[PDB]
RNA sequence: UAACCUGAACAGUCUCAUCGUGGC
């Protein structure tokens, strides 16, 4: 999809999967849109993902809207699929917000994900 | 075709051999070579205005049967020589009246609950115990526990029954040596 | 048995009869049209003379009533009562009311008819008398007040046994109630005769048989998962499937289509059974729609056939009746269609009685073989019974063709069936 | 060959629907006076 | 405004002061709010009306932010036709249960 | 009333039974099982450790087991009584995959190759003493070869002369897949995926008379699969995706002739016709190389999900009729997925099957019948009825 | 035991008694009992006596 | 308990055919009771279920006749790896046990009947039962 | 060289959670 704004390659979209399955494990990870949202609302995400395989992404595209407002990254990744299976659910997960932590044991993994985001914005 | 009961008696010992329904009644006496003679019996029909288009199953009613195979095994129950218990090579064991015939019994072989709560092994498909080598009962402590001590063929412990409920009991009593179980006896 | 048990019996056998005052007050007040308290003031001139006026508009809009006002709305019916006459006199009034009912359970949709059967409910009590027929006539009007009102005034059978938290309640009976209802097996048989008995007097109507199949295709949609309910099920569903083609009504006609394709589909039957279903289905194809369910009923049945002998020559006698039926330019087109139906196994069963049975029309199995795919072992006997074609009779252009055919596509594999039988170059030599 | 052609003949099988217990149950909604072969398709739209 | 809050508040919208009351002594919070006067909530009865509130809030905010967030919209209905589709089949089968025993 | 379109209802006054019999049937049905059970093929002689690998024979009777207690027994197989043909004890040697290999010219080698975490491998040569050899030499690839634990054996052919060979094929560090020849262990080539190699599988498709071609089937673990032919040089000629999928532990082809059901003569290879991809949150995604091998980011026929974590072994049945899904993370997590039609078996296994943690399972080439091995050390065996 | 009949004066209440000691008034044309004791000394006779609602 | 179901040595003891399972399928080999005067090569039942329930051999192209569970006695040579003939009865029931007397064979069924064949014709010749004799074994 | 992560890596002397009771 045009629209969907920074998406990543294989390499960083198979480390941000990665980080999304460890805090999926560690219970550090909000999934779904609305929960994203909300995260987003009480300013305790480190990061937002987001599938361009939407068949509408509008549905999406504005939590970004509120991203840039509270300077959080966010990144697209291409399968809702692919998502659902590392945030270790049986359903397609369209958006997930990994929440804040400082005595998390990922802590490390979520700020190097992180960085490499903000790199390409 | 109103319905069928199928293995109603043997195949190998003739399969029904005579059916009849004793007439004005709707109930069919069926027997077979196998030693058994039953009744069927129809009720009457569920739907209160049709009727004769829903016609409900027979289903069992009484019957008398012995074994089907020769016995195998013998022993008397009772001193007073009322009953006694009797084990087949079609792996039943029975316990046959000497003063009325209608109190002849088989004994039931359901296993009761395992002691600790795990699961009990075994084929789903149940089938009977191996036929029975040897026995040994002594109603000294009867309907307080265990009563029968018994001890089947080619197989490496013996299981207990109670002949006052008229069924297995919850122990087989190993034998530990991986040696198969040749005699069986219990103190008085 | 205990007193109780035996007084219940004997109360439940005079039900109907008013002994004093109380009872014929409860069992007067028991109305379709009106509450109790206007029900047990009302007499019987009364809700005669306004049913009379309704059996006439009745009348005027289906024609078949008018001899229900000759015996069963007459005034001579006022003063008849129906617990004075004996066990000959009941079955003739009681076949006289079945006959009401199943002619009227397609017209529950507007008030005469319920005006009308009001005087049925409160002279001749078939509420408690003639129950069953009533609860099997308007079983499809299940998520409509009219059936509320007489699940409110009905005294339940013991097979109608699960709609008992249903009655005198505000809600409507639910679709997974309407399909435990038919779950049973005594149920189904009662559900048959009944359907047998509108088949008979040709009172099946549209709705009714949608209600109906959509039933019988939940029943065996809950029975899918275990194979003995379906095998006691399967001798019921088919019976009335034949009786249901064994009948002139289109509507009828895919029904049992519908409920044939869905029990095919649901297990495996015989390939003796889908061969005479199929002869059933084409031994009265009358209509269109009914012919374009036939066509699809019958790829079905045959696509869910397994094991030796799923696509041999479906015999001569079957197969020139589905020729009767079904012509060649019915077969190309429905295959020319771009929805694409999976017709395999039937369409090379067809080309293999083409082959044994008809050896003239072999340009237009070359047309719908080119049309439809199919798969190895179908082009593979196949290409053997048109080997044995040709070693059978002298082989001309339209068996040549053929052979281009099955040249230009999957050479390796007719080398493959000569290899097996015969040879390449006396196969030329022969064409 | 015969394993050849039973493996063929094993291979030539294709996906189907199977009827589940609730793969009809959605369609008394709209049993109401539609058409009877309306109710053919819709049947068989649910089978394959 | 109305597009980028999550599907719970689109819920409650309209049950501002019983919100927060339930939420400021330790109670239970509203499910309706402004989304009760639906005719699809008015389809619904039991608890079931809670139960489809929040399916319909969710579909309503899948819908809401599809119109105020799309560029290529057509004013035609689509998204919100095949959301009320979703809907409606879900209140179908959440009407069909019964909590009696048959 | 009487004396003796009809044909429905004269056919259902005849039969009495209303299925297909018993042979006429030859393809399995759906959602309902016919599964004995047998004895305990390792009951004879107990296993010391979990068992890690399981293999039947091509041709004889016999099961070979092997574990972390780095010793491998093979067992002849009936029903009653499975007894220990032999065993063979290698010190300081745990093994982790064991496989019979049998050559395709003269079906008379009989080798068994096994391996573990080690820089080793050893090849047993079946005699009925025992000569077992050991590859200990990658011909100046050690640095990219450092455990020998995931091997698979396949046939090779030379493509000048008709000449096969069996290859065994090591999962190194980096992407690479180490082949190299089964007999004398020279390294032939290798072929290198992007990205975490986390297994692979074997496809054969035959050409022409006498003449088949080697496809190696490699995964990242992010869900992208490649393709390589090794009959030539190992190039890759396809490279694919994975829809979904992520975390991906578990190739495999089945319906014709894999590494576990093995042709014994040349003409016999077929091509399979499906491709399984089994994943770390136990989603298993099918896909139909019937029609698969063309669109190159193709979609599965279906994504099971029926078992909730790691896959750890998915097997194909030799007819490629059934698949088996196992995990052994938790107790109990198997399943036979029917296909074509892509649903698993309701009525087997119950909750009363004695699966244990199930750690390997194997399919017999000809008797129909698993052999599912947990890790308490048990072999557990089960006849299917169909066959 | 024999069961001695009784019934009232109109013919709508039937009054039973048991040898043993079951003694049963009821409406016997509906389904109605309206007493069922059981006196276990051996009962002989019973009778209505203006009414069924008063039986000795 | 042996792997071995069937087992007998012709006459003088030099050969031993012995019927064990292979994989849920019978299989019937030979073996040299002494080498110095392996043998890898089985008779194949190919059915599951079908079963040797007896067997005998022979005395001069040398053979088994295996007693099946089908109402067949199969005439297997040895030397060759194929049945050369299939004696059949004309039920299905298991036959129990067979013997011969030259080129006579005869034998017994489970439904206590009595057969006989020629091995000179390969033709059944005789079927009777007679009286008070019905478990035969 | 190391650190960290990771593979079926808590749990028969059963492990853990939560609400209580009595005295960690």
């Amino acid at each position: 999809n045009p629209k969907a704004f920074p998406l990543a390659d294989a390499a960083l979209t198979q480390q941000i999967l990665d980080v999304v399955q460890q805090a999926a494990n560690l219970r550090q990870l909000k999934k779904g849109a609305n929960e994203a949202t909300k995260t987003l609302n009480r300013g305790i995400s480190e990061f937002i993902i987001m599938a361009a395989d939407c068949e509408p992404i509008e549905i999406l595209l504005h939590l970004p809207l509120l991203c840039e407002d509270k300077n959080v990254p966010y990144v697209f990744v291409p399968s809702r699929v692919a998502l659902g299976r590392a945030c270790g659910v049986s359903r397609p997960v369209i958006a997930a917000s990994i929440t804040t932590n400082d005595a998390s044991a990922i802590k490390t993994q979520i700020y190097a994900v992180k960085d490499k985001i903000e790199t390409l914005l | 075709r109103i319905h069928v009961l199928k293995n109603i008696h043997r195949e190998s010992y003739g399969g029904v051999t005579q059916a009849t329904f004793l007439n004005g009644q709707p109930i069919i006496v069926t027997s077979g070579g196998d030693n058994s003679l039953k009744e069927y019996v129809f009720d009457p029909s569920l739907s209160q205005g049709s009727g004769d288009v829903v016609v409900q199953p027979p289903r069992y009613l009484r019957s008398r049967g012995g074994h089907s195979q020769p016995p195998s095994y013998i022993a008397f129950a009772d001193s007073q020589s009322h009953f006694m218990l009797s084990a087949s090579k079609d792996r039943s064991l029975w316990s046959f009246s000497l003063r009325k015939d209608a109190q002849s019994q088989e004994m039931s072989q359901r296993l009761h609950k395992k002691q600790d709560g795990g699961r009990v092994g075994g084929s789903t498909i149940k089938s009977k115990f191996p036929e029975i080598v040897a026995l040994a009962i002594e109603n000294a402590r009867i309907g307080e526990w265990e009563n029968i001590i018994t001890a089947h063929k080619d197989e490496k412990f013996a299981r207990t029954w109670d002949m006052r409920n008229k069924r297995v009991g919850r122990w087989t009593f190993d034998t530990t040596d991986d040696g198969f179980v040749k005699s069986v006896a219990m103190s008085q | 048995s205990s007193l109780s048990d035996q007084l219940a019996q004997v109360a439940s056998n005079n039900a109907t009869v008013a002994l004093d005052r109380k009872r014929r007050q409860k069992l007067h007040s028991a109305s379709l049209i009106y509450n109790s308290k206007t029900a047990a003031t009302q007499d019987y001139d009364f809700i005669f003379e306004n049913a009379s006026k309704a059996l006439e508009e009745l009348s005027q809009i289906e024609p078949k009533f008018a001899i229900f006002s000759r015996t069963l709305f007459s005034e001579s019916s006022i003063s008849l009562d129906r617990n004075v006459q004996t066990k000959e006199e009941i079955k003739d009034l009681d076949n006289a009311i079945n006959a009401y009912l199943l002619l009227a359970s397609s017209k529950w949709y507007l008030a005469p008819t319920l005006h009308a059967t009001e005087w049925l409910v409160r002279r001749f009590q078939i509420h408690v008398k003639n129950t069953e027929m009533l609860l099997l006539s308007t079983l499809n009007y299940y998520q409509t007040p009219v059936f509320k009102r007489i699940l409110s005034i009905i005294k339940l059978p013991p097979l109608f046994n699960c709609l008992s938290n249903f009655v005198r309640s505000e809600k409507p009976p639910t679709a997974l109630t309407m399909i435990k209802l038919f779950n049973d097996m005594d149920f189904l048989k009662l559900y048959t005769s009944y359907l047998d008995q509108c088949i008979k007097h040709n009172a099946t109507y549209t709705n009714q048989l949608l209600f109906t199949t959509c039933c019988f295709i939940n029943v065996v949609a809950f029975n899918s998962n275990n194979d003995e309910k379906l095998n006691q099920l399967v001798p019921i569903l088919l019976e009335i499937s034949a009786k249901l083609l064994a009948s002139k009504s289109k509507d009828c006609q895919i029904a049992a289509h519908t409920i044939l394709v869905v029990f095919a589909t649901a297990l495996p039957l015989k390939k003796t059974i889908i061969l005479a279903a199929m002869e059933t289905i084409l031994s009265n194809l009358d209509a269109k729609e009914a012919k374009h369910s036939a066509l699809l009923t019958i790829c079905k049945l045959f696509q869910t056939l397994k094991g030796q002998g799923n696509v041999d020559q479906l015999p001569s006698k079957i197969f020139k009746l589905f020729d009767s039926k079904f012509d060649t330019v019915s077969i190309l087109t429905f295959l020319d269609k771009e929805d694409k139906p999976v017709c395999d196994k039937f369409i090379t069963s067809y080309t293999r009685s083409i082959a044994r049975y008809d050896r003239s029309k072999l340009n237009i199995i070359l047309s719908l073989l080119k049309k439809i795919r199919l798969e190895r072992y179908e082009v593979r006997l196949i290409i053997t019974d048109l080997i044995y074609l040709s070693e059978i009779l002298e082989d001309k252009s339209q068996l040549v063709e053929l052979f281009e055919y099955f040249i230009s596509i999957n050479e390796d594999l007719v080398l493959k069936c000569l290899k097996s039988l015969g040879l390449t170059g006396e196969l030329f030599e022969i064409r | 060959d015969e394993e050849d052609i039973a493996l063929e003949f094993i291979n030539g099988e294709k996906k189907d629907k199977l009827v589940n217990m609730n793969s009809f149950t959605s369609m008394f909604d709209n049993i109401q006076n539609v058409q009877m072969d309306t109710f053919f398709d819709r049947v068989m739209k649910v089978l394959t | 405004s109305l597009a980028k809050s999550p599907a719970s508040t689109i819920q409650i919208l309209g049950a501002e002061k019983a919100l927060f009351r339930a939420l400021k002594t330790k109670h239970d919070t509203p499910k309706y709010g402004l989304l009760y006067h639906a005719s699809l909530v008015g389809q619904a009865t039991g608890k079931n009306k809670g139960k489809i509130a929040r399916v319909l809030a969710a579909k309503a905010a899948v819908s809401l932010r599809y119109d105020a967030l799309a560029e290529d919209r057509d004013d035609s209905g689509d998204i919100g036709l095949e959301s009320r589709a979703k809907v409606e089949n879900r209140l179908s089968q959440l009407e069909g249960r019964d909590l009696r025993t048959t | 009333d009487e004396s003796d379109i009809n044909a429905l209802t004269k056919i259902l006054s005849t039969t009495y039974n209303y299925k297909d019999t018993l042979s006429n049937s030859k393809l399995l049905p759906p959602k309902k099982l016919d599964i004995v059970r047998l004895k305990d093929a390792n009951a004879s002689h107990p296993s010391h450790s979990a068992i890690q690998s399981l293999s039947f024979h091509p041709s004889k009777p016999l099961l070979l087991t092997g574990g972390y207690d780095k010793t491998l027994r093979i067992y002849h197989i009936d029903g009653k009584t499975n007894h220990l043909v032999t065993s063979l004890h290698l010190v300081g040697s745990p093994i982790q995959t064991c496989t019979f290999y049998t050559s395709l010219s003269n079906q008379n080698q009989q080798n068994i190759f096994t391996a573990g975490r080690r820089r080793y491998m050893h090849s047993w040569d079946l005699s009925l003493t025992a000569k077992i050899e050991k590859f200990s030499r990658l011909y100046g690839h050690e640095s990219t070869q450092r455990s020998f634990e995931n091997f698979k054996v396949a046939h090779l052919q030379n493509s000048q002369t008709n000449s096969v060979h069996g290859i065994v094929l090591l999962q190194g560090n980096n992407g690479w897949i180490n082949i190299l020849h089964s007999t004398s262990g020279l390294w032939l080539m290798g072929c290198k995926i992007e990205g975490v190699i986390t297994d692979f599988c074997i496809d054969y498709q035959p050409i022409s008379r006498g003449k088949f071609r080697t496809i190696l089937i490699a995964v990242n673990a992010y869900g992208e699969v490649w393709e390589f032919d090794l009959n030539k040089n190992g190039h890759v000629i396809r490279r694919w995706k994975d829809q979904g999928g992520v975390g991906i532990t578990k190739i495999q082809v089945g319906g014709g002739t894999t590494t576990t059901c093995p042709a014994l003569q040349i003409s016999k290879i077929k091509q399979n016709r499906w491709l399984a991809v089994g994943s770390e949150s136990g989603f298993v995604n099918l896909y139909d190389r019937n029609n698969a091998m063309t669109s190159s980011t193709p979609t599965p026929v279906a994504a099971l999900d029926q078992l909730t974590t790691t896959i750890s072994n998915l097997q194909f049945s030799p007819d490629g009729q059934i698949l088996c899904m196992a995990s052994r993370a938790v107790k109990d997590a198997l399943r036979l997925v029917h296909l074509p039609s892509c649903s698993v078996f309701s009525n087997w296994p119950t909750s009363g099957t004695p699966l244990g943690k199930v750690t390997s399972v194997a399919f017999s080439p000809s008797g129909g019948l698993l052999a599912v091995g947990n890790e308490q050390g048990k072999v557990r065996l089960w006849k299917l009825n169909h066959y | 035991g024999p069961y001695h009949i009784k019934y009232a004066k109109n013919g709508t209440h039937l009054l039973i008694t048991g040898r043993k000691g079951h003694v049963a008034s009821m409406d016997w044309r509906k389904g109605q009992l309206r007493a069922e004791l059981f006196l276990n000394e051996t009962c002989h006779s019973a009778t209505y006596l203006q009414n069924e609602q008063y039986f000795a | 308990d042996s792997p071995v179901l069937q087992s007998a040595y012709d006459p003088s003891g030099q050969y031993l055919c012995y019927v064990t399972v292979a994989l849920d399928k019978q299989r019937v080999g030979v073996q040299p009771t002494q080498r110095a005067t392996w043998n890898e090569n089985f008779l194949y039942l190919e059915d599951s279920k079908l079963k040797v329930t007896c067997l005998k051999w022979v005395n001069d192209t040398v053979a088994i006749i295996l007693g099946m569970n089908n109402g067949e006695i199969w005439l297997y040579s040895v030397l060759a790896n194929e049945v050369t003939y299939k004696f059949t009865t004309g039920n299905s029931y298991e036959i129990k046990d067979i013997d011969l007397m030259g080129n006579q064979l005869w034998c017994i069924d489970s439904s206590d009947a009595f057969y006989q064949f020629d091995l000179l014709q390969f033709k059944l010749l005789q079927h009777f039962r007679i009286n008070n004799c019905v478990q035969l074994n």
